[PDB]
């Protein structure tokens, strides 16, 4: 049940990743202060919809699409993942 | 650097440079050219275990894999750990990461140290040569901090020399006054010079202010010491002052870090923990040595009857202290992915097959996972690279160097901790040419490198 | 200069000999191993160094067109002797 | 593992399997199949022969260049056995004779020669030894053939404690004596036979060589189906389209095959024994110019 | 020129050019190109649909009457969309002249058989089918002529390996000759002989 | 007289290639790099297709180099990248394509050797 | 577009009709081939081999490829019927002398580097 790491894959120029870019640029630093020991890996896609990965205990992984999401939408997704609530 | 491997009748004959304008142009270093002699000596060809006398003896693949799998099933979580060497590909790295994650182990470490404070490896630009090798030709001022580019990155230093010769580039260094084959300004040796420059008292701060394309390079050797976090914070402060004063020139990416080993950037991209502090803080009972020959962890740092598995291609400092030896493949014997100090992913090709019973590294890890019941989803190289794309999608873009710059976020996150700098001069590990030839297991097993060391030590 | 391996087999001029644990020695059981008894390195070592009072001389291996391509050897260096890269013959200026 | 003995290739004619096998009695019926199976996968085979070379000529195309080596020997001299088994890691004993000669009776063939071979192989450092005896071999057998087989098995086990003992039962094949002996007659109802195919026995020997844990085990190689001799001979004559060896062989064919449930068989070596019906036509087509026999199990 | 250089023959060159123009004018439906080489060889490039008409005209016309089919073969060029080119070499005894007709096809497009024009083409088209896999329509009996029975593949294709895929040996267990995947005791040594410093400037290609 | 069928070309079932030499192979489509031992560029004009390297072992007799794959010496030449890609696709081969590397144009000036105030001035010639 | 010249079949239905005719001919010929070549296999296993050879090409969706395969199979049948083949050519379809190659990952890992 314990979350291990979070991976955020956003494309550098695609308009589908505009919300994720805005989210990162505005509040990734605050999210990182809130979770100083949680690794949040930010990587870049190419011609692929934005995606968010969460790794749990014993190698369990789940992914959610962040395509066309605003900064608030991906934010709420991250609090949903971090708190464990669906 | 791109190379051409000449083979005949299944034997590597020589190494030739392959032209790539952005990385090495037409040249390779002497070590790159002549260290292939070490691929024919001190090679690991068969699986090995310990007999009743405590000595290493030959065994089959099945027996060694079962012996490792039993110990893997016996322990879980924090009791299992892995250390990756300087010549490990992304395929083996992701394979080992997945295998230890199925055990609920996150103590995946590299021998090379990078400060994890603040952003750490979360932002890719925090540990990359953001200006790129080709970008040196556009800079007007470059500052080197705690590094010896001549021996740590010979082609990067060659590019700097070319820019100095043709573009009238201005070069300054903080550290030991090493010979760089071009004139530079020796600002000094103490790390407090970084703080003085960031504050604004040093005239080189104003020199950087007037520069249209300033560039600041910090070597990982300077990060290997205990002041790595503080040194990185000081260099980031200098870069932030440059950005705030001179304004936004554009996508110039002043901040830079020069890496020394070929496996560091890929491991950091995959989520490996830089340094070996986690192992010392939480000693394991099962330890994986994926080509780790740095001597960072010995049996004195481990609990009694710790189980050590060494996987690699050469018999070196990491082999004799292991309980099970798994013979792997060298870079010339596999199609493997490596990411350079620029963040550019490149793949090798098979020139010859591994000798004896040696196997591909990711294949060894996948077979071990199947033996232990924790079978991994991938079965072929394409599926391994699909997994790599799942973890870090930039690892399958095989010539892309472009990437997002997150300097502001990392700089802001680096202001949390305020570790102090020590009063110890910056001394790069390679100080003269004699320290350049012997760096890795392949180089240490090369007779040509030994001849070069003997010649530079005493000359005729 | 044929030497004998500790196993007992003759060591050829290329220096190779099957190891003690090598199964490939079984091919020589009830038979013999061909080794050429004339070692070229020793035979060319027995040749005396030619004395010539010229700074540069040529060697073609003897016999004219029946030898090797004609090459010129410099003899300015007194520490060593000039050696033909084809035939192995040695040449030297009359020092003192 | 002696790098030169590290397997390479894809298990073909010019591959390397890491097996250096000395096959005593390779000039016989089972020997040709054993050598063929060893040589098709690229192994080094030493063929020791006491017979004229012309009679060994048929073994030459069974391996690649240099992979089959012939050496003279005789069972009464230990030096020849030594020089033949110096460099081998596998020694296979296939020496046997169904009749006695003025120079060799059953004792020399089945006790003295196997014991000498086992002792010499042990002294030479051979890793594996596979010895062939009979299924119906026992100390109190009426026939001297099976008594000698049992004594030789005991002596082989004594000299080579890690030897693999294989006990087939009435091997049938193209050159097999058993199918041919019955069809060349051109009693029953109380004796029972369980013949085994030649290729099955050869593959069992090869797999026992491959098997790491089959070191000191004893195997019994028997066929799938168990037949009464009268019905088996009737089936033989039906397949051959025909109207329906001094004292020892008639006694051996008059006594019923034993059952060894505790002894591991061909199924433990990953081999499905082939029924006699599939190969009987192959064996007996040449005896000419469909109603398989009933089995008891 | 000098006595080490092959002499030219302008009269034959002009005659071949004139006859190529003549043939191209008479059959504009199929003729795509006409060429005359420096060593006086005339080539006519035609559409595949015109194999029978062009060959019949060249055999039967009073001014051509190419009554002999010297050779018929194929050339494999993998870089072209139409992989194979079919080459017809004809001889005219009446006028002591030779002509060449080229067409093209791929793996799946059949070429009309010319056995009605030349009876000699029967075995040549069979050989082309065996070596390249080019199917000829309305052939009297098209089948392999050179390869072994049951042989798979077409060896004269560029992408066919030199030593093939299977090799033969005698097996004593089955008492017959069997086929097994090829395994070389010594691999064929590939030699890189092509040198840089281009040799013939007259054939230099545009750098695109 | 014309089918007008819409389907990608596939001739794997007609080439006679064994099953395990189609799906497990990885061809490389590339322009060969210039041999840096020489300055000639005539060997970097065309596109090449080559197969992945397989095992080579030592023959127990003669110590020769033995192989078990038939495609170890097969190299194809193509005019363009698209031709090679089409040929690889229609033959059912998985391929990797490498973009052509061209030496970028450079500024050469013999007069820069004898420079009045720049570092390009040579110390010898 | 994509207009191509037919070989024998304009569409897939008549291509499958030719496939079925070839299958009928091979199925009829199997017992005669088994008897005439003195094969040690049974008629059932010969027909199973014919079915397997037909099923290896079940993925083809191009009528031209299908009718070329039919042409090749008809050449194969002509070779078999006229006794141009010998017993070795017929028996080459069964690969009796080839040792089986295991499919799983562990076996391939143990035997060598070949995937
Ligand atoms: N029905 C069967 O065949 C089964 C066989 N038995 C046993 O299995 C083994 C193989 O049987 P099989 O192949 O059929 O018998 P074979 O008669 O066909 O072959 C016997 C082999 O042993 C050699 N040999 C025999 N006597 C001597 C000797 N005095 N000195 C040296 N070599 C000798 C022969 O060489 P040469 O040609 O010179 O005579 C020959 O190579 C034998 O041990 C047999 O007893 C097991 C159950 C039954
Ligand atoms: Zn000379």
């Amino acid at each position: 049940l314990g979350l291990r790491e979070i991976r955020i894959h956003l494309c550098q120029r695609s308009p589908g990743s505009q919300g994720v870019r805005d989210f990162i640029e505005k509040r990734y630093v605050e999210l990182k202060k809130a979770n100083p020991d949680l690794p949040i890996l930010i990587r870049e896609c190419s011609d692929v919809q934005p995606k968010l990965w969460a790794r749990y205990a014993f190698g369990q992984e789940k992914n959610v699409s962040l395509n066309n999401f605003s900064a608030d939408q991906v934010t709420r997704t991250l609090e949903n993942v971090l708190s464990g609530k669906a | 650097s791109n190379i051409v491997v000449s083979t005949r009748t299944g034997e590597v004959m020589r190494i030739l440079p392959r032209m790539h304008e952005d990385i090495n142009e037409e040249w390779i270093s002497d070590k790159t050219r002549f260290a292939y002699d070490g691929l024919k000596r001190q090679r690991l060809t068969q699986p090995m275990i310990r007999n009743e006398k405590g000595l290493l003896t030959y065994t089959t693949w099945e027996d060694a894999l079962s012996r490792v799998a039993g110990m893997l099933q016996s322990f879980q979580g924090n009791d299992v750990a892995a250390i990756a060497g300087g010549l490990v590909d992304a395929e083996a790295l992701v394979a080992l990461k997945d295998l230890l994650n199925r055990v609920d182990s996150d103590s995946l470490c590299t021998e090379e140290v990078f400060p994890t404070a603040g952003a750490g490896t979360d932002l890719r630009s925090n540990y990359l040569l953001n200006t790129t090798i080709a970008g040196v030709e556009e800079a007007d001022v470059i500052l080197l901090v705690g590094t010896n580019p001549r021996f740590e990155a010979p082609l990067f230093n060659a590019r700097i020399r070319k820019s100095w010769l043709h573009n009238d580039l201005k070069v300054a260094l903080i550290g030991s006054p090493v010979d760089l084959t071009y004139r530079y300004d020796h600002l000094g040796d103490s790390p407090k010079i970084l703080q003085d420059i960031a504050s604004g008292n040093h005239p080189f701060s104003q020199i950087l202010k007037e520069a249209k394309k300033p560039m600041v390079v910090l070597g990982s050797s300077a990060l290997q010491r205990s002041d790595g976090t503080a040194i990185l914070a000081a260099v980031s402060n200098i870069a932030q002052n440059i950005r705030l004063s001179s304004g936004v020139t554009g996508d110039w990416k002043v901040m830079n870090i020069l890496h020394r080993i070929a496996s560091q950037v890929a491991a950091l991209d995959l989520g490996y923990k830089p340094g070996v502090e986690a192992i010392r803080k939480n000693p394991p009972k099962v330890l994986f040595l994926l080509g780790a020959d740095g001597g960072c962890i010995t049996r004195q740092d481990l609990p009694k009857d710790c189980f050590i598995i060494y996987q690699g291609h050469h018999g070196d400092v990491g082999a004799p202290m292991a309980d099970v030896i798994l013979p792997g493949a060298a870079y010339t014997e596999k199609s493997a992915t490596y990411v350079n100090t620029e963040g550019r992913a490149q793949q090798t090709k098979v020139a010859v097959t591994p000798p004896g019973l040696a196997r591909e590294d990711w294949k060894i890890i996948r077979a071990l996972s199947e033996i232990a019941g924790m079978t991994l989803p991938y079965d072929t190289l394409d599926q391994v690279r699909s997994r790599l794309e799942e973890v870090s999608p930039n690892l399958v873009r095989y010539d892309d160097v472009e990437g997002a710059n997150y300097f502001q976020q990392a700089n802001e996150l680096s202001k949390l901790v305020n570790q102090q700098l020590l009063a110890d001069p910056l001394v790069p590990p390679q100080l003269t040419i004699k320290d350049f030839y012997m760096t890795d297991s392949i180089s240490r097993a090369s007779q040509t490198m030994a001849k070069c060391v003997k010649a530079v030590t005493e000359g005729i | 200069g044929v030497r004998t391996s500790p196993t007992g087999e003759k060591v050829t001029h290329t220096g190779q000999a099957y190891d003690d644990g090598d199964y490939r020695r079984v091919r020589f059981s009830d038979r013999q191993k061909e080794v050429n008894e004339n070692f070229a390195i020793d035979l060319i070592a027995e040749q005396p160094v030619s004395e010539v009072g010229s700074r540069v001389i040529s060697c073609d291996g003897g016999g004219g067109a029946l030898g090797h391509p004609r090459v010129y050897i410099n003899l300015d260096k007194e520490t060593k002797t000039g050696t033909c890269g084809y035939c192995g013959l040695q040449f030297r200026q009359p020092h003192h | 593992l002696h790098h030169a003995l590290i397997p390479h290739g894809k298990g073909g004619r010019s591959s390397v399997s890491g097996i250096v096998a000395t096959v005593f009695g390779a000039t016989g019926f089972l020997g040709r199949y054993v050598v063929n199976h060893l040589g098709r996968m690229g192994s080094q085979v030493i063929v020791p022969y006491r017979c004229e070379p012309y009679d060994t000529m048929h073994l030459r195309p069974m391996g690649d260049l240099g992979q089959i080596i012939f050496m003279e020997w005789n069972g009464k001299d230990k030096d020849s056995i030594r020089k033949v088994v110096e460099h081998s890691n596998v020694v296979i004993n296939l020496v046997g004779r169904e009749w006695e000669t003025k120079n060799f009776d059953f004792e020399d063939v089945f006790v003295k020669i196997p014991h000498a071979i086992a002792q010499v192989s042990k002294e030479a450092g051979v890793e594996k030894l596979i010895h062939i005896s009979h299924l119906n071999a026992d100390i109190k057998s009426p026939s001297r053939y099976l008594r000698s087989k049992a004594v030789g098995e005991k002596e082989v086990r004594a000299a080579f404690p890690e030897a693999t003992i294989i006990k087939p039962s009435d091997i049938f094949g193209r050159e097999d004596r058993f199918l041919n002996y019955f069809a060349s007659m051109r009693l029953g109802k109380e004796t029972v036979k369980q013949p085994v195919y030649i290729v099955d026995v050869s593959k069992g020997i090869i797999n026992a060589i491959k098997d790491p844990d089959a070191k000191g085990k004893t195997f019994a190689f028997v066929g799938p189906n168990r037949y009464l001799l009268f019905d088996l001979v009737q089936y033989i004559f039906a397949v051959a389209y025909r109207p329906f060896t001094t004292r020892d062989k008639v006694e051996r064919v008059h006594m019923s095959d034993m059952t060894l449930p505790h002894l591991p068989g061909l199924e433990d070596l990953g081999i499905q024994a082939t029924p006699l019906e599939l190969k009987a036509i192959e064996v007996l087509r040449r005896h000419r110019t469909v109603k398989p026999a009933k089995t008891v199990n | 020129t000098r006595p080490t250089i092959r002499p030219r023959n302008d009269v034959v060159h002009k005659q071949l050019s004139a006859f190529g123009q003549y043939v191209a004018e008479i059959l504009p439906k199929y003729v795509q190109q006409v060429q005359v080489s420096c060593f006086n060889e005339l080539e006519i490039f035609i559409h595949p649909d015109g194999v029978i008409p062009v060959l019949t005209f060249l055999r039967d016309h009073t001014n051509a009457q190419f009554k002999s089919l010297a050779d018929l073969t194929a050339v494999d060029v993998p870089t072209r969309q139409n992989r194979f080119e079919i080459v017809y070499n004809l001889l005219s005894l009446r006028f002591n002249s030779r002509i060449r007709v080229k067409t093209y096809t791929d793996e799946l497009t059949p070429i009309e058989s010319s056995v009605t024009v030349y009876k000699a083409a029967n075995w040549y088209e069979r050989e082309i089918w065996d070596m390249f896999g080019v199917f000829f329509a309305n052939h009297p009996d098209l089948r392999r002529i050179l390869t072994d029975y049951g042989f798979e593949g077409h060896p004269f294709r560029k992408d066919f390996p030199l030593s093939g895929y299977v090799e033969l040996r005698y097996d004593d267990e089955v008492k017959r000759v069997v086929a097994e995947p090829v395994e070389l005791a010594q691999e064929f040594r590939k030699f890189d002989l092509n040198s840089p410093w281009e040799a013939f400037p007259a054939y230099r290609q545009p750098p695109e | 007289q014309l089918i007008a069928v819409d389907e990608k070309l596939d001739i794997t079932t007609l080439t006679g290639v064994p099953e395990e030499h189609i799906k497990t192979r990885k061809v490389r489509i590339f322009v060969p790099a210039r041999n840096n031992m020489q300055s000639g560029v005539n060997n970097t004009k065309k596109w090449k297709m080559e197969f992945d390297t397989r095992e080579r072992w030592e023959n127990p007799l003669m110590g020769w180099s033995s192989t078990a794959d038939p495609l170890s010496n097969l190299v194809l030449t193509f005019s363009t990248k698209e031709d090679a890609v089409a040929f690889a696709e229609k033959n059912g081969w998985s391929f990797d394509v490498e973009e052509r590397k061209v030496p970028k144009p450079k500024s050469k000036s013999y007069g820069a050797n004898f420079s009045w105030n720049k570092r390009t001035r040579v110390s010898t010639k | 577009g994509t207009s191509v010249k037919p070989i024998f079949s304009r569409d897939m239905n008549e291509a499958k009709r030719r496939v079925r005719e070839l299958y009928r001919a091979w199925y009829r010929e199997v017992p005669n081939t088994v008897h005439l070549f003195q094969l040690d296999i049974s008629v059932k296993q010969g027909r199973d081999k014919v079915r397997e050879m037909f099923m290896k090409n079940a993925h083809v969706t191009d009528p031209r490829v299908v009718d070329l395969l039919v042409i090749k199979g008809k050449m194969e049948l002509e070779e078999t019927i006229n006794v141009w083949k010998q017993r070795t050519h017929i028996m080459r379809f069964f690969h009796e002398t080839e040792a089986p190659r295991p499919t799983d990952f562990l076996s391939k890992f143990y035997v060598g580097h070949d995937p």
